[PDB]
């Protein structure tokens, strides 16, 4: 279990979550 | 008002420090990163093609944080 | 068997063309992109910090396609 310790982990499908750029703009004084 | 009367480009116009990326939007069939600026006109649209060369580190790192892996296929 | 008897490093050991990313996992505190290799020992963990310099264009591109997007608010 030297440097090559990694043997088993995750093998799914990566995905990134983004809320556009100015999608959300919470405001109370409006 | 914008700093200095002289006209200035968009993202990475002069070379001001990048505060932090807000997000990204697929505008015109191309992802664009809204670069936040501390002194400059905070937030500016920039094409992924131009952004990657400007600072890939901030770009790659951004996704690293807002990353999420799907369910492990193996039962 | 591994190509060549001489010992070879991990990801981007020599400089073989990147086939296609098909893995990503955060270790102690850094992503471990699972780089695929056509000729070399396909699939190998590589620290995001180290991978970014190896080929940012490749990693950045990987996330683009693997984009799910949250939800646009407009109640």
């Amino acid at each position: 279990g030297s440097k090559a310790g990694d043997l088993l982990f995750i093998e799914k499908v990566p995905v990134v979550v983004l809320e556009d750029i100015l999608a959300t703009k919470p405001s109370i004084a409006s | 008002h914008m700093k200095e009367e002289s006209e200035k480009p968009r993202g990475f116009a002069r070379g001001l420090e990048p505060e932090r990326i807000i997000g990204a939007t697929d505008s015109s069939g191309e992802l664009m990163f809204l670069m936040k600026w501390k002194n400059s006109d905070e937030a500016d649209l920039v094409p992924a093609k131009e952004a990657n060369v400007k600072c890939p580190q901030v770009v790659i790192s951004f996704y690293e944080e807002r990353l999420t892996w799907h369910s492990y296929p193996s039962d």
